[PDB]
């Protein structure tokens, strides 16, 4: 039973440690040159390069350091609502309403191939490596993809409703993934098989990350708040509420260390919450629409988010 | 700085292209077209001018039309239907006799009343359109319309009924003043069915324009 | 599935080290930072 | 014209050197005062040899109300609209014709290229201005009655090369004035006053009159009017009770009010350039006419403060974007 091993809490052992407190966090610099809303982004490896996606038909390439265009790729469809940044900077993933991953490689821009065969709209990307991709479609089911082969290659189902985001885990061996159902399940990417399913929640789940150990996750979903689950305990570790907050929450992530949670909720920005005694850290602001996309570099060094006004701005 | 030059120069070139075809979807107007029991988007792909999402592309009077049928897309539309906003209009495409067979009217009353009185979709117009004119001609002398509705205005006539079922839509909407929505008979002509297409969506670029020009 | 208390620190223990080398928790300084 | 300090005594019927200015007919050169002839003379041309507390704040309230425009479409609009560029060069002209009055008040109580450059900004402020309304006009005229034309046709790029024309076209309309006038001191105050040749005395007057009345009054009235007609035409088909109701309730405010707040102006002017119907009367018509000329300018300088809320403020989805910008 997971709540016979449930004697204790995360807050009653980290309320011993040094409360963060208030953090300085001021928008360094913002991107403009999008048209419209943007819904999706990822970091690369080198935190130099920058993926994003707006509805206006364009997904351009943005250089974190000297906030110019590098690259502009003319998308086929208009409502693209994901896209993902390999680690080897070679291929950027793209899905959208045509239930498609279209894949352009950046090193030549051309139109590597557009893999279809999913029935759901497309709503995550991830790459887990040069040739392998996972993709999250509106089919209540995830599958593995190849770019050489362009075909399904695994299928990862079980979940009732539709799932809207997933997340890599840092040696890219497992997954999680977030539905309407409120359930996280985990899945192994060589097997193929659910390992276990943290449910919790009572509305619907949209953002999900790995924390950088891998042991643990976060979950944003839609009642304006935030759980923790460990694989651990294969239970939720904490939740982050508060009755300030009513509105949901579109994009989670963690910094490097993951002290803190950086959650965007849908009341016009963003923010901070410690992830070890659950107090507010800061609050990301100066975004006039609804976020919906946030992501931290993976050397730690700043934070995009993007909202739909069209802007990414860079927090420090 | 020659590397930094060439990167704000090509740039500078990449932000040229989007200016120019950012500009190119101002002028293009954007249609959304849904149906709850497959009525909608349908009987208006057939014209002469003519995968997730089917998009099709026509000029009719200068004018660049837009559409986009949502069918394949069997899940929630809470978590994509706010992608649309901003568009031009909305044609819904409703069957006159999508009312006896399973209750079919009930559930199209119930998407459209989803989508009229959505948070989104308040500052963009809806075309309502009655499709099978000619199928429910037939229908209404075998099959009363009591069936679907409690009451029928007790005429039972197609003058009667066709004006029921069109000032009933506005029931739904909440919202009169704050959005505008439109109703048309769709007929067996094609040319006839998007001349009031452009006559509704070059109206609503006139309620744009005031707004953007302040008169609104 | 092991005791929530075991993993729950191990979690703080992977943060406490890795605390110091957080530049959103520990400011960068503004030469050092390419922002 | 452009200031008071215009304002000097005329030689009506007819040892220093000083010019009259342009508003008084029949010119001459004033010396005590002899008056002698204005040209064919010997001895001229041997010689010629060798309510202010309510002004200020009526500035003030049209300077806030036209940098708030200025800055509001850059923080919320950013330009993407091709009318956004015709409202916000309208506030920098509103501004020109604003920042011209305080350093009118440093001028005096203390040089002639100065006044030239500075009656030469007041006179493109107004001219640029009167030529954004009727673009602006023009503008709504075609977005109502020609909306896909206005789709398939307004272009930022079109509106910046009409908006450089009309810059153009202004200065080229002041560049008279610039040409023809002198500082003439000839005092201890500094007085800036407008001189003409005087060798087409009275047919250059009228034309120059006749240009600013046409210009100030008959096309912007008529450009509006038309806009307005087909506007109107377009809208009594709105299908909305309150919306249809407004819109021609504010297009016949507009109108009224550019009627009211500029004609007196160019009747003032009318009257005081061909002086046919009052010219025997050397002060007790001109004392009444400097006031009203002070008062028709001050008027002027109102509308050009209640543009920017007549054209900005009156729309419901601009009103939004101040409170999201104040915060």
């Amino acid at each position: 039973a997971r709540k016979a091993c449930a004697d204790a809490t995360l807050s009653q052992i980290t309320n011993n440690i040094d409360p963060v407190g208030r953090i300085q966090m001021r928008t360094r610099r913002t991107l403009r040159g999008h048209l419209a809303k943007i819904y999706a982004m990822h970091w690369g490896t080198d935190s130099r390069l920058l993926v994003s996606a707006s509805q206006d038909g364009k997904l351009i390439i943005w250089d974190s350091y000297t906030t110019n265009k590098v690259h502009a790729i003319p998308l086929r469809s208009s409502w693209v609502m994901t896209c993902a940044y390999a680690p080897s900077g070679n291929y950027v993933a793209c899905g959208g309403l045509d239930n498609i991953c279209s894949i352009y490689n950046l090193k030549t821009v051309r139109v590597s191939r557009e893999l279809a065969g999913h029935t759901g709209y497309l709503s995550c990307c991830r790459f887990l490596d040069d040739n392998q991709i996972v993709t999250s479609s509106g089919d209540t089911t995830c599958a593995l993809w190849d770019i050489e082969t362009g075909q399904q290659t695994t299928t990862f189902t079980g979940h009732t409703g539709d799932v809207m985001s997933l997340s890599l885990a840092p040696d890219t061996r497992l997954f999680v993934s977030g539905a309407c159902d409120a359930s996280a399940k985990l899945w192994d990417v060589r097997e193929g098989m659910c390992r276990q399913t943290f449910t919790g929640h009572e509305s619907d789940i949209n953002a999900i990350c790995f924390f950088p150990n891998g042991n643990a996750f976060a979950t944003g979903s839609d009642d304006a708040t935030c759980r923790l689950f460990d694989l651990r305990a294969d239970q939720e570790l904490m939740t982050y509420s508060h009755d300030n907050i009513i509105c949901g929450i579109t994009s989670v992530s963690f910094s490097k260390s993951g002290r803190l949670l950086l959650a965007g909720y849908d009341d016009f920005n963003c923010n901070v919450w410690d992830a070890l005694k659950a107090d507010r850290a800061g609050v990301l602001a100066g975004h006039d629409n609804r976020v919906s996309c946030l992501g931290v570099t993976d050397d730690g060094m700043a934070v995009a988010t993007g909202s739909w006004d069209s802007f990414l701005k860079i927090w420090n | 700085s020659a590397e930094d030059k060439a990167a704000v120069e090509r740039s500078k070139m990449i932000d040229r292209n989007l200016r120019e075809d950012g500009e190119k979807a101002a002028r293009e107007v954007k249609l959304l077209l849904l149906g709850a029991g497959e009525s909608g988007k349908c009987t208006i792909v057939k014209q002469m001018k003519i995968t997730g999402i089917v998009e099709t592309h026509f000029t009719f009077k200068d004018l660049h039309f837009k559409m986009f049928d949502v069918t394949a897309q069997r899940s929630e539309r809470k978590k994509w239907i706010h992608c649309f906003e901003g568009v031009t209009a909305i044609i819904f495409c409703v069957a006159l006799s999508d009312y006896d067979l399973v209750n079919r009217m009930h559930a199209s009353m119930k998407l459209f009343d989803s989508i009229c009185n959505n948070k989104w979709f308040t500052d963009t117009s809806i075309i309502l359109f009655l499709n099978k004119k000619d199928l429910f001609e037939e229908k209404i002398k075998k099959s009363p319309l009591t069936i679907c509705y409690p009451e029928y205005a007790g005429s039972n006539t197609y003058e009667e009924a066709a004006a029921y079922i069109q000032c009933q839509f506005e029931d739904l909407n909440k919202r009169k003043d704050t959005k505008e929505i439109y109703t048309h008979f769709t007929c067996s002509t094609d040319t006839k069915n998007v001349q009031f297409v452009f006559d509704a969506v070059t109206d609503v670029i006139i309620k744009n324009n005031l707004k953007d020009c302040g008169l609104f | 599935r092991i005791k929530v208390s075991k993993a729950a620190a191990d979690l703080m223990a992977y943060c406490e080290a890795h605390a110091k080398e957080d530049p959103l928790l520990t400011p960068v300084p503004a030469s050092e930072n390419p922002f | 014209s452009p200031y008071s300090s215009d304002t000097t005594p005329c030689c009506f019927a007819y040892k220093e050197y000083c010019y009259t200015s342009g508003k008084c007919s029949n010119p001459a050169v004033v010396f005590r005062q002899v008056c002698a002839n204005p040209e064919k003379k010997w001895v001229r041309e041997y010689i010629n040899s060798l309510l202010p507390p309510l002004y200020s704040l009526v500035f003030i309230f049209g300077f806030v109300g036209n940098m708030l425009v200025i800055l509001i479409l850059i923080n919320c609009k950013r330009l993407k609209s091709m009318t956004d560029i015709y409202l916000l060069n309208l506030a920098i002209s509103d501004l020109f014709f604003l920042l011209t009055v305080p350093f009118w008040a440093h001028y005096a109580a203390a040089g002639n290229t100065m006044c030239q450059l500075l009656t030469g900004l007041y006179f493109i402020g107004f001219f640029s201005g009167i030529f954004f309304i009727i673009l602006l006009t023009i503008d709504r005229y075609l977005a109502v009655v020609h909306a896909v034309f206005a789709l398939k046709a307004r272009t930022v790029t079109f509106g910046v090369v009409t908006s450089v024309i009309t810059w153009v076209v202004a200065v080229f309309a002041s560049l008279p004035n610039i040409i023809f006038t002198r500082s003439q001191k000839c005092g201890l105050h500094y007085t800036c006053s407008s001189h003409f040749p005087y060798s087409q005395y009275q047919f250059w007057k009228n034309f120059q009159t006749l240009k600013i009345v046409i210009l100030g009054l008959v096309l912007p009235l008529l450009v509006m009017v038309i806009c307005y007609s087909g506007i109107l035409k377009t809208l009594l088909r709105c299908r909305n009770e309150k919306k249809r109701h407004r819109a021609v309730r504010l297009i016949f405010t507009i109108m009224i009010v550019y009627f009211l707040f500029w004609a007196p102006y160019n009747i003032v002017l009318l009257l005081n350039t061909f002086q046919e119907f009052f010219g025997l009367n050397n002060c007790s018509s001109s004392n009444r006419l400097d006031q009203a000329m002070q008062v028709t300018e001050t008027l002027g300088m109102t509308h050009c403060c209640i543009n920017p809320i007549i054209y900005a403020f009156v729309g419901e989805k601009f009103r939004n974007y101040l409170l999201v910008f104040f915060q």
